[PDB]
């Protein structure tokens, strides 16, 4: 996260760290959506251009964390993966269209003050809140600048951007399964996701029911926090039919 | 979950985090 | 750079 701040304790209790077993290292962010299901970006798990093709046994998830590097004894929980599910139409070849994946945990995780699931949006909450100028929040342990790494989880609040501005900022083909967020060059505030924040949640707090909803997944950007560029996020509601199908079937 | 999106250390205790109001102030719809 | 996690999780 670039130009963010340190998270408060328990501020993002759905935040998940995807952790490589060997070598032991951070791989991505992710989010807790129930006691046994974790949501992330598909490119955290499968990205052939970079020879990335992780299997269940390569990975752990670490839930309840705040410090990036510490083992947070009596606070964090570490879970093994039963199964990975990648969207069947995830487009790793071109533009990261449908950049979404689910991971089922081997055993349910116990909720706590530090571990709690986020909501997924219904159609109406999505329609009400996914509007240009409305702000969401991104959290992660990724890099603090494009060209370095945080002691603790970082947080940044960013406005959703008008779709023509998103389109006109990039040469990538953008789709309805994406939205972009960030400040414009003239606005006097900045911030972005960056490398290592991939797969983490873009959340919004509904003013109707005072609950947090995950609207986006950290997906792609050109550099980090560049003027005139924006971060792009997987549109969780647009892909919710697939999420529901996987959870119901598996 | 029936209890999703309600943080133990914030919503469940009626405590606000330091910047959530920034989000609320950006939301025009429905007020 | 990361503190070693408990061996039980690497079984
Ligand atoms: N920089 C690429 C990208 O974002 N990638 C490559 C694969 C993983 C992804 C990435 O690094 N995501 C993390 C990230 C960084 C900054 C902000 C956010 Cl929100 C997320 C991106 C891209 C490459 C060249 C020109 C424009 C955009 C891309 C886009 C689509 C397809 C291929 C490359
Ligand atoms: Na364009
Ligand atoms: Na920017």
């Amino acid at each position: 996260i670039v130009e963010g701040s340190d998270a408060e304790i328990g501020m993002s209790p759905w935040q998940v760290m995807l952790f490589r077993k060997s070598p032991q290292e951070l791989l991505c962010g992710a989010s807790l959506i129930s006691d046994r299901w974790v949501l992330t970006a598909a490119h955290c798990l499968l990205y052939p251009p970079w020879d990335k093709n992780f299997t269940e046994n390569d990975l752990l998830v670490r839930i309840g964390k705040h410090s990036r590097t510490r083992y947070e004894r009596n606070i964090e929980k570490i879970s093994m993966l039963e199964k990975i599910y990648i969207h069947p139409r995830y487009n790793w070849r071109e533009n990261l269209d449908r950049d979404i994946a689910l991971m089922k945990l081997k055993k349910p995780v116990a909720f706590s003050d530090y571990i709690h699931p986020v909501c997924l949006p219904d159609r109406e909450t999505a329609a009400s809140l996914l509007q240009a100028g409305y702000k969401g929040r991104v959290t992660g342990w990724g890099n603090l600048k494009e060209t370095g790494q945080p002691s603790v989880l970082q947080v940044v609040n960013l406005p959703i951007v008008e779709r023509p501005v998103c389109k006109d900022s990039t040469r990538i083909r953008i789709t309805d399964n994406m939205f972009c967020a960030g400040y414009k060059p003239d606005e006097g505030k900045r911030g972005d996701s960056c490398e290592g924040d991939s797969g983490g949640p873009f959340v919004m707090k509904s003013p109707f029911n005072n609950r947090w909803y995950q609207m986006g997944i950290v997906s792609w950007g050109e550099g980090c926090d560049r003027d005139g560029k924006y971060g792009f996020y997987t549109h969780v509601f647009r892909l919710k039919k697939w999420i529901q199908k996987v959870i119901d079937q598996f | 979950e029936a209890d999703c999106g309600l943080r133990p250390l914030f919503e469940k205790k009626s405590l606000e985090d330091k910047t959530e109001r920034e989000l609320l102030e950006s939301y025009i719809d429905g007020r | 750079d990361f503190e070693e996690i408990p061996e039980e999780y690497l079984q």
